[PDB]
This record gives C-alpha cells, structure tokens and sequence, in this order.
C-alpha cells in the first residue's frame, strides 16, 4: 500500500526517531501506548496492523550500546515497538569504523537482514526504505555503510533514501569525526539513491535567533529535523492536490548518479511571540527560505548557483501564490542561473497543515513549506573535510586503530581520491559554456 | 554489560578504595551494609559495572585489595565498612616489602601471584562481558609499584583485548617519600608504557596546594586528599554508569586522544569552592570552564603553559546544554589558540551526563593532554641517573635477584618517551 | 495601497514617534494593544494587517541604548511592535558622530537594513519613507546620516522626507550641538529629497503662551509635532475634497535641488479656557498662521520673504473662506514679495477632523492648518550655527575625539564650505532683478 | 549591557567602599544580606552595571577590594556588611607599605600585582560589554596612590578602548597628613594623566568645610565625610543606572567636557541642608541652581572666582523641567558671563534623570570645568620643590629602586599641565 520502512542506526539515529515517531503518532491520532484514538488509506500507512487495534510503527533501531535504547522502554513508548525489532547490542566500540564495520558490528548483520526480511514481508506496495545514521557516529557511521551495501546488494533497484548529520565547521563531538566519517561516504556514495545532510551549529544558529532559546538541547534539534521527514513522506500519505512521490524526488534532484546531495530548508520556524505581531503568507514563507536565516546546513548556498530544486507544501495554498512567489525568485538577483534546466523547480501541494508538537516553543502555523535545494557551493564543507582529514592523514594517527581493527589504508588511500572526483564533479557542473 | 574488575596495589594503593567505594554507593544510592537504598530509578540501568548481584541484594564490590604488609590491610577491615568488601578477596602477605621495587616485583609477589591470578580468574568468567581492570597504586612505593606491574603483566598476557586502564600517583617535585622513589618511578613505567594502554599522574604535592590554594584549609589530611581525588575515578565512569545524552566509555576516551600508543594526560575538577566561598558564586559552565584552564585546578606538577594541549575531553553532569559550552570553549581556545596542537583542528570531545552529584547543580571532569609531560621525566631523569652516577643504593636491588643494566634500559625507555615529546612540543 | 514606512533612529526619534503612533492608533480606532476597535481603504493604510486583526505599526527603532526603547515594552504599547522591527543596541557611545557613523553604529545596519528590505516587501504601492532623528542627539544624528546615504543608494528615486529637530538659539542640550549635528548636513543634504525642522525653545515658547502651562515636557512637546506628522501623511489616508500626495511637496516647495528647507506653523494651537470665549474661523486661524506667536522655528520670517508655501486644511473647510482670507496675506504688507511665483500657493483639503488626545492640555477644534513655509530668512539659526560652529573649530576642540573614532578632519573642512553655499543659496534667492 | 568592574586601593581608599555600596544597593533597593527587597520596577533595567548576577539572587558587588596592609581590611569583613563581597576578591598583603610611593607603586605591589591581574582578567570577560573601571584611591599615600596606578598602567596596556575613570582625594592646603604627601602627590599625577582620561579632586579640609559652613555640626567623622562624597559616585552614574528622560554616560560625560587630553574638574551636590534647616525651604532648582554656585558646595580647595569654567554638565534626578533650568541657568550665565570661557558660547550640558533620591523630591549632580585647578598644582609645585632643594626624604625612594631624575620628570609634567591653564585663565 505504498509503503516503506525507516531503520535508525546510531546513537543519532535513535534520538532522531524519537522526534520522528512523536510526530508520527501525532499525525495520524495515535495514542502512545500505540492503541491509538482517544484518512481512508491513512489511519494505516506507516503500521502493519494486529487486530488488537494497536499497530508496529515499522521500524527497527540498530545500536551496539544498550545504553539509550533501553531509555525507550523505560520511556513512555514502552508499548509502541516490540522486542524483537528492537535489536541492541550487548556491547560495544564505537567511533572505530573498522571494527564497527568489520569486527563487532558485523556479528549483529545477521539478527539484523532477517528483521529487514520479514517486515518487507508484509509491506506489498514497497517504496524502497529509509536510513537515519550520523557521521559523528562511529557504529551509525560504521554499521550504517555496511547496512546499505547489502540491502541494495539485495535489493537492486529499491530506493535508498539517507537524512545525515555530520561534524559541523566550528563545533565537534568528537575527534575521529574527521577520520571514521569521511571514509563513510565511500559505500554510501554508489548505496545511496540520495542523500541528505545537516549541521548541529547551524540548526542550533536557527535556535538562538528563530526560537531564540538560549539553552537548547538535542531534543529540539530531533523535533526540527524531524518535520522534514514527515513533509516528505507523509505527504504521499495524504491525499493532497499535486501529490509527490518518494520516487520522483530521486529522478527531479539528480542530473548525474553522483550528485545526490541537496540542501534541507525549512520554513516557517516561528517563536512563540513571533507567530503574533506577524501575517506568514506563502511567498512571506518563500522569501524566507531563500534567506540563509532559516537555512539548515552551515555554508554559502548564496554564492553558489542553484541547480534544481523541488518544493513541497502542506496546508492552505494556491498554486497562484506560488507562481507569483516563484517568478520574483528567478527574478532576482540572489540567485543567478542553471545552466542545465531553464525551469529548476518542482512543485508538490499536500493539504495536511503543519503538525504542532506541544511541549517545545515551536508555534503552530497554517501553511508550511519544505525546500530540497542543489546547488554549486554544497561541496565546500566537504572541502573542509578535505582541508581537516588531509592534514591527519598527513600524520598517519591511530592508523594502528583503523588497522589493528583489522583494515589496511589503502581505503585511505581511497579516501581523499573519491572525494576529490566529488570536488571535481562540482567544478564540472561548474563548467557552464558552449 | 559492559563492566569492570576492580585491583588496588600498596599501602596507599589501598587505602584509596574508601573514597572510590563509598562514593561510588553514593552515587548509586547504596549504604555501608550493602543493601540497598536509592531515590530514582536512574541509578540502576548500569549499576552491574562496579559491583557483582548478590543474594539478599548484598551487591559485592567486585574488588580484590592487594598489599605486601599486614599494617594497613586491617585498618579498613577492622574499621567501618567491614561488611563490603568479601574476605575471599582480602589478600595480603605478612612479610614487609621494605619499599624496594624487585623486593616487591620480581621476588615477594612471586610469593603472592600464585594466589593472585586465580581469584581474578574466576571473577573474570563470572562477569558477563569484561570493559577492562584498573590498577590504582603508587610509583614512589615498593608493593604498589612492583607487585601489581608483574600482576599486571600477567594480565595483559591474558587478555589481550580487554583494556587495561591504570591510576597512580607521582613522585613529588619537593615532598618526596623516600629516596629509592626514583627508582621505582622509573621501574614502573618500564612495565605501564609496555603493558597497558593510559596512566594518570598525581602529584600529592599538586594535590596539597589545591586545599592549600583553592579550598583554603592550612591542615588537611589524606582522607581529605583521596576524598577529592576520588571522584575523577567517578568522573571517568559518570559518563558511563547512569544514563545522559551523548556518553562514550573509558575505550572510547582511549583512541581519541592519543594518535601513537604513547598514553599520559592530566586530571581536573570542576566545580570546586572552599567553605564560606560556597554561595559567593553562579555556578554554571562558564563557572565550570575557567576551573577546566589554570594549572591550579590540575594535578600534574608541570605546566600546561610550558606545554601545549594535545587532545581534549570533557565530561559534564548536570543540567547542561551545548551551547553553553560551546560558545565558551570557543571563547578559550581563541585566546589560547597556540596553546593548541595545530596537527589536529578541534581536538575537543564533549560529553554530556545526566545526574547532577550530592548537592551541587553541576559538575565536570578535565581530561586534557599534554606535552610537558616530559617536565614529569625530564624531572625524573636527571633525579634518576644522578643516582646512578656512584651507583646508589644498588645492592638492594642486585642482591635480590635483577641485572644492573636491565636497570639502564629504562632509562632509555623513559628517554624514548621524551624523544617524541621533544617534538610535539615545538615541531609541525 | 500608496503607503509608506517611518524609521525611528535617535532618543529623540524615540519619543517623537511614541507621540505620533499614539496619534496613529487614536486617528482609526485601534486599541493599545494593536488589538482595535473597541474609511474603506483606511483601516489599512499604515499597517500591514494580519489575519488576526491586529496590525504592525510600519515603523522600525534604532537606538543603541537599551534604555528608552525598553520602557515601551515595559509601558502600554507592549504588544504594538514586534521584537524583530524593534531592533536596539547593546552598548552605545553618543554624541560621537563619527564612532556612530563610522564605528559603532555601522555594526547595527546590515541588522537594520534587511528590515527595512522585508518591510519593503509588503508594501506594493510605495511612496519613500519616512526619517525621523534629532541634531541634538549624536547617533540619531550619526546613524541617521548613515541611514538615507545607503538607502537612497538603493532606492534611487524614491520619497525621502525628514522632521528634524535642531538645537536652539539660546537653550542647548549638549556641547556637541555645534560639532556632531552641523557636519550631518552634508550627508543629509544630497539624501533628503525634502526636510524640515523645527525648534524646541521657540516650541517652548508656544507652551507658556499658547498653551499656558509653566512647566511642561517633552511629551507635550511630542505632541505638538506629531499633528504635523498626520496633518501631511493621514491626510491622503482619508477621502477629502482636494488631496494632497506625499509627492506632491517635494515638486513644490523647491524650484532648486538645495533649497528644501521650509517652516511648520501648525494652528490653532489653543489651552483650555482659550477655545471657549473664542470663536476661531478658518481666516481667524490663518490670520494667526502667518503671525509669530504660532511660529515653530524661533527666527524672523518676518523679515525675509515667503518663497512658496503649501497649506493642508482639516475639517470643516470652505474654499470660499481660503480666498478670502488668502487674498488678504497677499495683500497685507507683513509679505511683501515673492519674485519667481506670483503666486505662491498650494492648497490642500481633507474632511477629517483634527484629533483630540484626552491627556494634555491641548483643546479640541472643527477646523485645522498646517503650514509649510519657504522664506528667504531660515538661513539665519545656519548662520547661529556659523557663528558658532567656526568658533569651535577656531580652536580644535576634541578634534582628537572626532579623529581616534576615525575620520580625518577633512570633512570639518568641508564642513563651513557647504554651509557656506547654503548661505550663498539664499542670497542667490535673494536676487531679485533682471 | 554596559557595565562596570570596581577598583579600590588603599586604607581609606577601601574605607569608601561601605558609603558607596550601601547607597547604590539602597539606590537600587538592596539589603544587607544581598538578596532582593526592591519596591518598584523602575530600579531592575540597568542594574546589571555594579553587579554580576547570582545564584539565589545573591547578586554580588563586582568588586576588588585591595590593600597593602591587613589592618583596616578586616574592618569591613568582621563588621557588617560582611556578606556582600566575596572573598576570592579580597586581596591584601602583610607588609606594611609605610605609604611611600615607590615601596606601593614599584615593588610591594608587585608582589601583589600577580595576584591583582587574574582576578580582573576572569571579572572582565565575564562581563557582557565593559563601560569602564573605576579607581578610588588617595593621593597622599603609599598604598592607593602607588599601587592602584601600576594597576592602572596594566590595565589601559590591556583594554585601550575602554574608559578608565578614577576618582581620589586630594592633599591638604592645610591639614595634611604626612610629610611625603607631596612626593605622592607628584607621582601619582605622573600615571593618572598619561594613562587614564579623567580624574577628580576633593579636598577632606574643604569637605570638613562643608559640614562646617552649610550642615552645623561642630564634630563630623570620616563615615560622615565618605557618606557625603559618596553620592556623586551614585550621582555619576544616576543618569545611567535607571531611565529617564534623556541622560547620556561618563564616556559622554567625558569627550563633552575637555578640548584636550587634560581632563580635572569638580564636583558638588544639590539640594543640601542642616538638621533644623530641612522643612525652611521650597526645595526646587533655583533652590537646586544656587547651591550649584558657590565655591562653598564644590569640593575643590580652590576659587572658580579665580578660575573660568571651560564646560559645565547638569545632572538632575527627580520631577524636574527643562525651563526651570533653563530659564536658571541662563538667570545665572548672564550675571557671570566673564566667568565662562569664550572659545565656547553654551558649554552647559544638561540631563535630566528620573527617579528622586530617599527622602529628598529633587537632587542634582555638579559637573564644572576650571581653569584654576592648577591652584591645587601651584600650591602642589612650590609645595614639591621645596623638599627637593636638600633632597628631602630622598633615601626612602632611591633605597628602593628608582632614579632621582625621574623624580624630576614629574616636575615638568605638572609644569606641563600648568602651562596649558596658565592660556585659558586669560587668552583668547
Ligand atoms: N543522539 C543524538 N546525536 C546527535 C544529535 N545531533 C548530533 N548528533 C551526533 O550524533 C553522534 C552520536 O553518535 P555517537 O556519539 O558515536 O554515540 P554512539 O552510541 O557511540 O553512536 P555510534 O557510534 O553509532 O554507536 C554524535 O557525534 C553527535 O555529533 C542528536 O540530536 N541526537
Ligand atoms: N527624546 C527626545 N529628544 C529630544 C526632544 N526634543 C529635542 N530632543 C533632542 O534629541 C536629542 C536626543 O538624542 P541624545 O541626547 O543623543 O540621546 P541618545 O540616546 O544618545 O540619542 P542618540 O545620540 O541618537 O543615541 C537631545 O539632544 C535633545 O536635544 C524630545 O522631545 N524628546
Ligand atoms: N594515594 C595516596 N598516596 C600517598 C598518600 N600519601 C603518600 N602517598 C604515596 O603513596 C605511597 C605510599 O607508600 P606505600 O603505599 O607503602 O608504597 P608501597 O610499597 O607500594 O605499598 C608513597 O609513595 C607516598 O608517596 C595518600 O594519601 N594517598
Ligand atoms: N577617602 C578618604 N580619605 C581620607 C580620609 N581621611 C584621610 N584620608 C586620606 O586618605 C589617605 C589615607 O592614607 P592611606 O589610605 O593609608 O594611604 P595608603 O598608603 O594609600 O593606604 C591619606 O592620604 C589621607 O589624607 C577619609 O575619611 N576618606
């Protein structure tokens, strides 16, 4: 029934999920202890149903600690999933890729490709599946690459959908985030049909002056990455007025199988006394989301050209109010050109309005719109990756610990090589003449 | 679950155990009898580390407290807390070790190993899944630092993947305890840098300006001295022990600091206030930082300034976000950005636990790395070969069983160390 | 909707518009808490509404203390604005043109000019904007100079009005008056389409006589002000007999690009018991318009004569009883000429009457004039400050502190020379011959 | 948000701490215990300024309470008020300073001064924005005329930005304390005038005058005097520290004033009366204007009747007008038009500020400018040269480390100063 399963590996994964099936549950009236209720095909899109009336929110959590995992089941959704595709691991060692991937993490594959088996065992109409990971993970950066290679080693022409977050330019969580992330981009590189990336330090930008909380934490960072996810998927999941398919994104977003890396932003993010003193219509919206203030990834998509971008929308809107907004954007001067489509937009309408979680300072919202952007500047914090993992390289530190876990360099050798064709990739869409 | 063996090694080696033991009952809310008394459901989650399920809720410390001399072993036995700890672990040989390093190495341990390795045996296969041991005992002594190094490796000739993750306390700059206390610091690092992966280095003298400097009291007592330097033992677990945001473990805290298997980085506190200067404050990160920089607040006799930081991983507890620390670590190693090692760009690691500690809103844990470290060797080493220059006190040492120049070897062991530390000081 | 946004830079510009929007909301009915009502397209001329009903005042603040704009949100109008247009400063130095032109205030424009661009986005039938600043302040003074030089950088042709207020002939409020307000002409003069300006003490001078009362204040003085403000802006907000455009001034009142410095009389100004035993028709009014007592400026335009002056009419009004009274100034001898229009007129008439504040002391009347009056005597308080400005600067006094907040004294040497083609200007004027 | 760090520096250079923080925590409606008791909400929006904000709304005085010697520093730590301050902030040496200047100024204080950085540095940047720093000191000491100004030339080598304001008390023309209080004098003027903008100058025997010719009392004591002189450090910052109508800052109170980089002039308070003279007025400004006039309510020991005044600000609080002033102000400039200067026609600068003082409907604050504050260095100079024909007390300087010549240098500056103020007493 156009259906498709999202797995979270990592300790990001995990925290993401829990922002990502709040909204979930919210979104179709569902209790939380799953027996919900206190449309037609909608009350079962993302559940394969028991005729208990309570249904499995169809998932899996992939995690080598059983540390945070466990904070589920002592947390309010202590009946939403069920023990057995909640698989863990009894122990760990994380931030080591190549123990991750080829040592520990390896020995979980096996409990972990039988609960892919049978939940795709009941989910005829099949769209592919989602992945949640971070690169600031190891075993979510480690297990997350070897998850994709054998699922799309099975799985051939099914989508492969990724939302990452990776060390940001200016604030780390940990050193190897140069080292056991950079490399990661290997096997999702040709694993993944597209991708998605975003930054901590600019989501937590947005929090300090679009939510304009002093103290956030990662929770509110889940909630906001999360709204993404369901203004993609969800919105197939109701019946809108140009709806938009998971598949259409991956042949509207890549002229070429490599460049699969958009932006993410998101618009209105409105504080609580903001909302009032305040009209957002949908081109006050638009107008907003080509401004870097709401921007989700920390660099400079305003020098950089466009290249095409598909929009989604949720609520209350006219296609008029977007082609006034639309033709004022390629108008204007801050962006300048594609070469390689004369239109460069896609535009889906879903009439589902904004979803309004109500414990964080979010304020709720009757039009919403959701913005995949690629672009000609994206690849430059992978040219901070290559400025940073170049100059460690350039040391050979805790080589012993990528090796004594049991790889040899010669995928770092690699590792600069295929990020250096991404840099030439650009500069080739770059190339823009006769 | 992930869980760790308990060795303590020496009089002082030993006596530590009482501020690691009943914090660590404290901070998982559990009495002197060994039943149990706690508030919240968090402190149960990761409560099998430290401590193995008994019947009757009894919960043992999982330890095994060694010593060469039958003094101080009945002190903490025939004083309170006599009813943690199970006798079958209780070891300890009656003949006195003299403080001298193969007297308490090679030859009266030898006496005692027999018996050592089949009690860490049986507590070994008994746990579910090993995260590593830790060795606390001295350098300047002779049964801390010579018995529990060949305890030790014997150990990592066991278990070659389980970490070992060791403790121990310095000579001092000027409050030295004996004069072989050259020769045992550099016989123990001929078996720590070998063996096992990460020490610490504490010096008491250090240690005595911190109440001498910050805490203002003219007249404290060890017990007031491992009482502080107890909780960084609870500083590197508090991560891992209960729940939080983010935590890493001990393992994880070994391969992001160091890029060569060359392992010795410094300890510190946050906060810390003296008795009347209690409310005086706003404590908070900002408060918490500031305590994370001077070498006042650090343990090591040597200076970050001579020095320059390495790696660096911080471990809060308490209600804290990141931005709090991450505009005000930026608003350091601006300031301080020489005072970095420009090999690695943001070679800080956050780390983010729940649970604040008895009575005080938050708290922090300073691991930072250094390579004025070598001001420890380098202090050592001129101490050391001076001493061997008339050939010092060395028939106590080859009138008990070791080669005269085995013992020159180590000096070249601590000058390999320094060799690579001369570099990252100013190199690059 | 032929509509127009009113910045707010300087302690001064402040106040003055805590008088003016008063006189805003009182003039449509709308509640303090911009929540209204307890013509047609006049319920939506300054404000941008949202669907709420409440309604952003267009305006924005600029002040780098935190002091005075902090005690709106403390007083009665705490939900008007909107704190993203209330944009303040965090630490400020004063009376320092050139740290609060070149320095300190600089830091706050790309803040404040990407709300002027959002507010511009709104607005669809654009008439300029509105200045409002001091001379006696310094920033208002020094920002202020700042603000129309890049803006009219960008709007190229758009309106650019300014209700100025500059230190007295006789009471100063700072030292500096001389210094950090008379080099801002220069920047104003070639930014400023038209200007006015108008005199505290000569405004005093109105309140012991015309108002009566021996110890006024600022507010008073704010409130006598800010009825100018509506008597040209609200004026074509509302459907009168003859309207009268924002445009409309500024084509006439200068017959050269420099001269654009007229006066204000605003009659009748009348206390308490003086409205009652008194009758004040129109040419009662008028005949007081052209005498001194109701005079805004304290300088003799008496003695020079009239260039070309447009009047504004409110209420009740009869053109009949303009060319009867208008036909009498002309032939009165207290004019006596102008030479470059024989006529020198331009009348204006809108129905609404004029509003009465409850608070002040001020009376209520059916019948308004407003009064802007081009002469050849308003260079004389420039020639009070020639007096005194190379007076100063005939010793170098805190040269230093107009040099270490960086700027050479190159512009102090400019500064006399374009006063001094000011000076040449009205005689220029002054010519009248064959 | 525009805020201050408090600087004090000797014996009685600390002793006005208690007329100044008493007052600004009843300005802004404070106890004794720090926690808040405020009655409107008018006194919160600019509190941040003499205080760093707590835990448990403690809200501390930033301040760093500094001395030499250990004998009147506990005075105020075991009196009351001893729960203001915190204690990490109070320094004080042992030795006595003997207040000779080059024993507190060159070597003393630099056993101090070590100590006296890194409290500030830590203050400073956990400020948000800095206004300025304020020094009270003495002039005729050791301790705060010598140490406080090594402290000073630190402190604008690190901050060139930000303003540094000082305030001092100035030797006797009568009633001096000792006998090097001319050396001290000198010298301190050396540091004051090249490194921070702007000093004040208050005469204690023309502050005695004052309780003697307008209050009546026979038999005042210093916590009188301190309580007077006390409120213009309250008056300064009167316009800023809570709203008003207009009123600008010391930093617009500083390039207002002086047409030079030679920044002295006075300082007065309005209204003032006896005990039996309260209720006999009509409080009001030409009460206010008149007791802004004669030398008799200034402090300076010296005749503006003598002098010129070069710029004047106004600094009211209370119901208060502008023409009242106005209309005052120039009652009074027209009848002493040759006693303003002439290179600037209306050198008055008024601001008006809102709130009354306790128990008083009006108050105002004297800023004038002179020209015959080269009477106190006239009076200075001849007062200096004289002990340096026999080279008076010379070996208590010399014995100590510095040069005689530099001792002569000094001469010049103050002959430097006077030579500027010789012009504008009669040129132009
Ligand atoms: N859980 C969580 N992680 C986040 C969030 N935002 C960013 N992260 C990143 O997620 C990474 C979490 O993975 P790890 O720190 O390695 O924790 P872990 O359990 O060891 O994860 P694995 O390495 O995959 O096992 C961190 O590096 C953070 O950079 C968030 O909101 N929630
Ligand atoms: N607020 C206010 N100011 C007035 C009024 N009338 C005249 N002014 C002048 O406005 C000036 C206010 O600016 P400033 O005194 O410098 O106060 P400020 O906050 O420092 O203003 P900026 O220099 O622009 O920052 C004063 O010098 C007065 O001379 C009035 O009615 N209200
Ligand atoms: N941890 C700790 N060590 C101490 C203390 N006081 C002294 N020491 C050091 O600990 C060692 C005590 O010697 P001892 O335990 O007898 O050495 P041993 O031969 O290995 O048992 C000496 O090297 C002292 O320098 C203390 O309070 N705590
Ligand atoms: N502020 C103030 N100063 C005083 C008072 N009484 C005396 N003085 C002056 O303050 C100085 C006190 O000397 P002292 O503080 O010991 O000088 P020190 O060496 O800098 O500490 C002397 O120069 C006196 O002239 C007073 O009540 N208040």
């Amino acid at each position: 029934m156009r259906e498709v399963i999202s797995v979270h590996v990592g300790q990001a994964g995990v925290q993401i999920g829990n922002a990502c099936w709040e909204l979930y549950c919210l979104e179709h009236g569902i209790g939380p202890d799953g027996f919900p209720t206190e449309l037609n095909d909608g009350f079962g899109t993302f559940f394969s149903e028991t005729g208990q009336g309570k249904f499995v929110p169809r998932s899996i959590y992939v995690d080598l600690e059983p540390n945070v995992i466990d904070q589920v089941r002592t947390g309010p959704y202590k009946d939403l999933f069920h023990p057995e595709q909640m698989v863990t691991g009894k122990e760990d060692a994380s931030n080591n890729y190549a123990r991750g991937h080829y040592t520990v993490g390896k020995e979980m594959i096996d409990s972990v490709l039988e609960r892919i088996r049978r939940m795709a065992d009941n989910c005829s109409g099949l769209q592919g599946f989602l992945v949640f990971h971070s690169f600031g993970g190891g075993t979510g950066s480690g297990l997350g690459a070897l998850l994709l290679e054998r699922l799309n080693m099975e799985y051939g022409k099914k989508s492969n959908l990724q939302f990452s977050v990776y060390p940001a330019p200016q604030v780390s969580t940990s050193v190897v985030e140069p080292y056991n992330s950079v490399l990661t981009t290997h096997a999702t590189l040709d694993n993944s049909d597209c991708t998605f990336m975003v930054d901590n330090e600019a989501c937590y930008d947005i929090c300090r002056r679009n939510l304009d909380i002093e103290r956030p934490t990662y929770e509110n960072l889940n909630r906001l990455i999360a709204q993404v996810v369901s203004s993609i998927t969800a919105s197939l999941r109701f019946a809108g007025s140009l709806n938009v398919d998971l598949n259409e994104f991956q042949t509207n977003l890549v002229p070429y199988p490599r460049i699969h890396f958009p932006l993410v932003t998101y618009s209105p993010i409105v504080s609580a006394a903001k909302a009032f003193h305040e009209s957002n219509s949908v081109q006050e919206i638009t107008n907003q989301c080509f401004e870097p203030y709401n921007q989700m990834v920390k660099c400079d998509p305003r020098t950089g050209r466009y290249m095409a971008t598909c929009l989604l929308y949720r609520g209350d809107v006219i296609p008029r109010d977007v082609q006034a907004a639309v033709t004022s954007i390629k108008s204007r001067r801050t962006i300048q050109f594609v070469d390689w489509c004369p239109t460069g937009f896609k535009i889906g309408i879903c009439y589902e309005p904004p979803q309004h979680v109500p414990g964080s300072g979010i304020a709720k919202v009757n039009r919403a719109v959701c913005m995949l952007s690629n672009t000609t500047s994206i690849a430059e914090a992978w040219s901070r990756l290559d400025h940073k993992f170049d100059l460690m390289y350039s040391k050979r530190a805790f080589v012993h610990w990528y090796v004594g876990e049991g790889m040899e360099e010669g995928e770092f050798s690699e590792a600069r090589e295929d990020l250096a064709a991404l840099e030439r990739d650009y500069e080739e869409v770059g190339q823009d003449s006769m | 679950m992930r869980e760790i063996v308990h060795i303590q090694a020496g009089q002082c080696g030993n006596q530590v155990g009482a501020a690691f033991w009943s914090t660590i009952a404290d901070e998982h809310g559990l009495d002197s009898a060994g039943i149990y008394h706690g508030t919240s459901e968090a402190q149960h989650e990761r409560l099998n580390v430290y401590f193995n399920e008994a019947a009757g809720g009894k919960y043992v410390p999982r330890a095994v407290l060694v010593d060469l001399e039958p003094g101080t072993m009945d002190a903490v036995k025939s004083g309170k807390f006599g009813n943690l700890f199970r006798p079958d672990n209780i070891i300890y040989g009656q003949s006195g070790a003299g403080n001298i390093w193969a007297k308490g190495h090679y030859t009266e341990g030898a006496e005692l190993a027999d018996a050592v390795l089949d009690v860490v045996r049986r507590e070994a296969e008994a746990c579910d899944a090993l995260q590593g041991f830790q060795l606390t005992h001295s350098l300047g002594g002779g049964t801390g630092s010579g018995m529990g190094t060949l305890l030790l490796s014997k150990i990592r000739e066991e278990y070659p993947d389980r970490m070992m993750a060791t403790f121990s306390v310095a000579p001092a700059p000027k409050s030295s305890d004996t004069v072989v206390e050259p020769y045992n610091a550099t016989l123990s690092m001929h078996q720590l840098v070998e063996n096992s992966d990460e020490t610490f280095c504490i010096d008491n003298e250090a240690l005595s300006s911190i109440f001498a400097n910050t805490l203002k009291i003219k007249s404290p007592s060890y017990d007031d001295l491992n009482h502080l330097v107890s909780a960084v033992m609870a500083g590197v677990t508090t991560s891992f022990r209960f729940p939080g945001e983010l935590n890493s473990d001990l393992r994880k805290l070994a391969v992001n600091m160091v890029p060569f298997p060359r392992h010795f980085f410094m300890v510190g506190f946050a906060p810390l206030a003296a008795i009347g200067s209690s409310s005086f404050q706003a404590v908070s990160v900002p408060e918490l930082t500031q305590q994370m920089f001077d070498a006042n607040n650090m343990m090591v006799a040597a200076d970050p300034r001579h020095g320059r930081y390495l790696t660096v991983a911080a471990l809060f507890r308490g209600k804290v976000s990141m931005k709090e620390v991450d505009e005000q670590i930026r608003s350091v190693q601006t300031k301080n950005s020489a005072y970095f090692v420009e090999w690695i760009p943001d070679n800080v690691l956050k780390a983010v636990c729940s649970v604040p500690p008895k009575d005080l809103k938050m708290s922090a844990t300073f691991i930072g790395n250094s390579t004025s470290i070598q001001e420890i060797f380098r202090r050592l080493g001129d101490q050391f070969s001076a001493m061997f220059r008339r050939k010092a006190f060395l028939h106590w040492y080859t009138g008990e069983g070791m080669d005269e120049m085995e013992f020159t070897e180590a000096e070249s062991n601590m000058n390999d160390l320094v060799s690579e530390y001369q570099q990252y000081q100013e190199a690059g």
